[PDB]
C-alpha cells in the first residue's frame, strides 16, 4: 500500500491499493496549457478530444476498457481505466495508439469532425457556464504576457488556425520521454513495474522539453464583461498563492479553509460557520462561497469566488470578506485553527482517497512530476498538526497584507466599485 | 420609505442606463505602472495641439475688444489735449 518510484529512462510510479478493484494505467505528461504559446491555444484540447472520441470507439468495440483524460495547466492525464486482470491489454493499446502510430488517428476527416465538435463545445461553454468562465478570466488577467494566463480550452480564433502540422509539431516538441511518466493506480503490484520497460514499449521522440524563456509573474488587473442580460452576478478575488514544492503549501491551504465554503440555500450550512457567514446571513448578501488556493509549479493562486443574487449589495459582501481576511492576518482564535486543521484533514482524506482510481492516478502524476517523489498522506498528517497560529500569522503577513489583487467576473457586476474600494481596504487603517 | 418622483439616474445595479452586452473593460492597478507616463512628451505635444485647436475662439474676441478699448482711450486722450475749446464743446452736447 506504499507508493514506489524509480528512474529508468521513463519514470514509473505505483500506488497499490487492493481496496478498490478498478485497475488503471496511463501516462501523465508534464506539459500542457502552460507549455504552449498564446497563438496556438487549443492544441491540447484538440489532442484530448481526438483521443477521447476515436480511441474510445476503438477500445470499447475491441476490448473492455473506458479511457478518460484531463488537462488542467500542464498535464495530459490520458488515464486508461481497466479491470484488475486486464492491464497488459490496456498498456499495449496505449503504446500502440497514442505515442505511435499517429497516422491511423489523424485522418483529415476525423480531425475535421473533432475540430467542429470542439468548436461547438467551447462555444456553448462560453455561452452557458459562468463560474468557470470567470475563473479562466481570472487566470488570463493575473498572468498577462506569460505562458500561464492562456486558458485550458482556447479561443475560437486560435482554434480555427491549425490543421495538422501545428498539432504534429507540438507532439514532437512535448511528447518526449524526459518529462513523461507512467502511472498505475489501481490494484496492480509489479506487472506494470516491469512491463513498461520492454523490448520496444517506449515513447518516441527522445530529447528534452524546450525550456520556456519566462516562467510566471503577477500584476493586479480587472477583466469584467458587464452585461445586464444575465440574471445573477459573478466575482472572483485573487491573491498570489504559494507554488508547489515550498514550505508554505499546507499553511496556505489552511489559511484558505478557515473561512470555508458556503451555500446559502442549505439548512445544514447557514447555522454553522464563522463570523462572516453570520454577519452575511443576518441580511441577504451572498449565495455561494469558494475559498480556493490553487498552486502550480511556477506560481499559485489564493482565490475567493462567489456568485451572488442580490445586485445592490455587492459592496457590502466585498467589504465584509476583506475585513475578515484582515482579521485572519491580525488575530485568530485557537479554536478556529483547530477546527480548520480537522476540516482540512478530512478534506484531504476524501480527495486523495476517493474510490475512483482516475483521480488518484492524476494526482500521483502531478506530484511525481512536480515534487519528484510522492508525499504519502501519513507525512502530511504528521506535518499538518504542527501548523500553529504564529506560522499562519507570519504567512498572512506576507501573502495577504497590502498585496495586489485581481478580479474578473461576467454578469451584472456594475455595482462593484472599480479598484480603490476593493484594494486599499485590506488593512482598515487600524491593525 | 415614502416613494419619490421619477429619476433619470438610479443607484448601483439599477443605474438605469441602457443595457449593454459584449463590452469589456480592463485595468492594470496603480502600483504596477509608473505614475508619470509621458509627463513631458504628452505635456508639450498635447498642450500645443490643444492650444492650436482653439486659438481663434479666444484670439478674435480679445482682438476686437482690444481694438475698441484702444480707440476709445486714444479718442478720450485727444479730447482733453489742447482741444477743450474747439472739439470738446461740439461733441459734449
Ligand atoms: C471626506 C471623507 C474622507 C474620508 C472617507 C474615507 O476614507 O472613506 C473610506 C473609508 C470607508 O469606510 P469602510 O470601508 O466602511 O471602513 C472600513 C475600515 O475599517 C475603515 O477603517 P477604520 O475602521 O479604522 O475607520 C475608523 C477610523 C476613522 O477615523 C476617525 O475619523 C475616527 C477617529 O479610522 C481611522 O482612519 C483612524 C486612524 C486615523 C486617525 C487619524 C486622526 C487624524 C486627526 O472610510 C474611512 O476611511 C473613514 C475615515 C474617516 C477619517 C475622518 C474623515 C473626516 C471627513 C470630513
Ligand atoms: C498656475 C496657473 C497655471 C496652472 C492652472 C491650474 C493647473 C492645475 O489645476 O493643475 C494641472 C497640473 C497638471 O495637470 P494634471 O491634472 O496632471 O493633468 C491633467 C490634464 O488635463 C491632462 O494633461 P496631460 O496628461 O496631457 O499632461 C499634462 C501636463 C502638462 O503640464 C505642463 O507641462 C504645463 C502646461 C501648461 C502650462 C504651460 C506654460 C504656461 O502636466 C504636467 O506636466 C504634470 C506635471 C507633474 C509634476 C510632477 C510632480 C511630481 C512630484 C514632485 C514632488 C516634489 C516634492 C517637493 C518637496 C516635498 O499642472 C501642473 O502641475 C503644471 C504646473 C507645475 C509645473 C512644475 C514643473
Ligand atoms: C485668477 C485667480 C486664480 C484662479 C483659481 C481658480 C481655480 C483654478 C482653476 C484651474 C482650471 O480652470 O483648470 C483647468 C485646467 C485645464 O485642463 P483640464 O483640467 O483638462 O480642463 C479642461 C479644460 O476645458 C481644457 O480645455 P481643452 O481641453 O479644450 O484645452 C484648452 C486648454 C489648453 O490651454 C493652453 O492653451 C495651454 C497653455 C495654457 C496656459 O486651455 C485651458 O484650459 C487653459 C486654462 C488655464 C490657462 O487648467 C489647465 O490649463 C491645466 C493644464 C492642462
Ligand atoms: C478597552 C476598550 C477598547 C477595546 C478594544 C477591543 C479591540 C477588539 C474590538 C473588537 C474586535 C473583535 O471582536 O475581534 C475579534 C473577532 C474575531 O473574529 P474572527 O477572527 O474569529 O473571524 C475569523 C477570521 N479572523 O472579530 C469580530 O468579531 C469582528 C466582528 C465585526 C467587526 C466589528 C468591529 C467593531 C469594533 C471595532 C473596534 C476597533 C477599536
Ligand atoms: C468635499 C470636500 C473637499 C475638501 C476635503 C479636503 C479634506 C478631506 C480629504 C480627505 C482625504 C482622505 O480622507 O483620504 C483617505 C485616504 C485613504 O486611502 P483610501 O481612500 O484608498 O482607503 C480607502 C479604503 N481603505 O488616505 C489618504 O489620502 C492619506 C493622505 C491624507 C491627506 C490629508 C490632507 C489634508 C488636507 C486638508 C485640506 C483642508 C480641508
Ligand atoms: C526652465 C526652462 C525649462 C524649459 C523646458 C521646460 C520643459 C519642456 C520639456 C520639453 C522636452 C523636450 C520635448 C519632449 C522630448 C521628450 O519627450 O524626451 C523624452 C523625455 C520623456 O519622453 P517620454 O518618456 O515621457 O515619452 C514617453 C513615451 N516614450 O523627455 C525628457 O525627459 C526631457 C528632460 C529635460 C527636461
Amino acid at each position: 500500500a506504499e507508493v514506489t518510484q524509480l528512474s529508468n529512462g521513463i519514470v514509473v510510479a505505483t500506488e497499490h491499493n487492493p481496496s478498490a478493484h478498478t485497475a488503471s494505467v496511463g501516462v501523465v505528461f508534464g506539459s500542457g496549457a502552460a507549455n504552449e504559446n498564446p497563438y496556438n491555444n487549443g492544441v491540447s484540447n484538440l489532442w484530448k478530444n481526438i483521443f477521447l472520441s476515436k480511441e474510445n470507439s476503438a477500445v470499447a468495440a475491441k476490448e473492455g476498457l473506458a479511457l478518460s483524460s484531463n488537462i488542467s495547466r500542464d498535464f495530459q492525464s490520458y488515464i486508461v481505466s481497466s479491470l484488475p486482470g486486464s492491464t497488459d491489454k490496456s498498456l499495449d493499446f496505449l503504446n500502440q495508439s497514442f505515442i505511435q502510430q499517429k497516422a491511423n488517428l489523424l485522418s483529415s476527416s476525423n480531425f475535421e469532425a473533432t475540430k467542429k465538435s470542439v468548436l461547438k463545445q467551447v462555444q456553448d461553454f462560453e455561452e452557458n457556464d459562468h463560474p468557470n468562465r470567470v475563473l479562466e478570466h481570472l487566470h488570463s488577467t493575473a498572468f498577462q504576457n506569460t505562458p500561464l494566463s492562456l486558458p485550458t480550452r482556447g479561443t475560437l480564433e486560435s482554434l480555427e488556425n491549425l490543421v495538422v502540422a501545428d498539432l504534429e509539431s507540438f507532439a514532437n516538441n512535448h511528447f518526449l520521454n524526459s518529462n513523461a511518466v507512467v502511472v498505475g493506480t489501481g490494484n496492480i503490484k509489479h506487472e506494470d513495474l516491469v512491463n513498461s520497460i520492454e523490448s520496444k514499449n517506449l515513447s518516441l521522440q527522445t530529447g528534452t522539453k524546450p525550456v520556456l524563456k519566462k516562467k510566471a509573474a503577477f500584476l493586479g488587473s480587472e477583466v469584467r464583461l458587464r452585461d445586464d442580460t444575465l440574471p445573477k452576478a459573478w466575482i472572483s478575488l485573487a491573491v498570489e498563492g504559494e507554488p508547489v514544492n515550498s514550505p508554505n503549501y499546507f499553511v496556505a491551504k489552511l489559511a484558505a479553509q478557515i473561512f470555508g465554503s458556503y451555500n446559502a440555500f442549505e439548512p445544514a450550512s447557514r447555522l454553522q460557520g464563522i463570523k462572516l457567514l453570520d454577519n452575511i446571513q443576518e441580511y441577504q448578501l451572498c449565495d455561494n462561497f469558494n475559498h480556493f488556493s490553487l498552486s502550480y509549479k511556477d506560481s499559485g493562486l489564493w482565490g475567493f469566488s462567489t456568485a451572488t443574487r442580490n445586485v445592490t449589495m455587492i459592496d457590502d459582501l466585498i467589504h465584509f470578506t476583506l475585513k475578515q481576511w484582515n482579521r485572519l492576518t491580525i488575530s485568530v482564535t485557537d479554536t478556529e485553527v483547530e477546527r480548520a486543521k480537522s476540516l482540512l484533514k478530512l478534506q484531504l482524506g476524501q480527495l486523495y482517497e476517493s474510490g475512483n482510481p482516475v483521480n488518484d492516478a492524476n494526482l500521483l502524476g502531478a506530484e511525481v512530476l512536480i515534487k519528484g517523489s510522492k508525499l504519502s498522506l501519513g507525512e502530511a498528517f504528521k506535518k499538518i498538526d504542527a501548523i500553529t497560529v504564529k506560522d499562519v500569522k507570519a504567512w498572512a503577513g506576507k501573502r495577504l497584507w497590502d498585496q495586489d489583487i485581481a478580479i474578473a467576473g461576467t454578469g451584472q457586476i456594475e455595482g462593484l466599485l472599480d479598484y480603490m474600494r476593493i484594494r486599499s481596504d485590506m488593512s482598515m487603517m487600524r491593525w | 420609505g415614502p416613494p419619490s418622483g421619477k429619476t433619470y439616474m438610479g443607484w448601483w445595479g439599477h443605474m438605469g442606463g441602457p443595457k449593454q452586452k459584449g463590452i469589456t473593460s480592463y485595468a492594470v492597478s496603480p502600483y504596477a505602472q509608473k505614475p508619470l507616463q509621458g509627463i513631458f512628451h504628452n505635456a508639450v505635444f498635447n498642450s500645443f495641439r490643444r492650444f492650436k485647436s482653439q486659438f481663434l475662439y479666444v484670439l478674435i474676441p480679445a482682438g476686437i475688444y482690444w481694438y475698441w478699448w484702444k480707440n476709445g482711450n486714444e479718442y478720450n486722450e485727444f479730447l482733453y489735449s489742447k482741444a477743450g475749446r474747439e472739439e470738446l464743446e461740439r461733441v459734449n452736447v
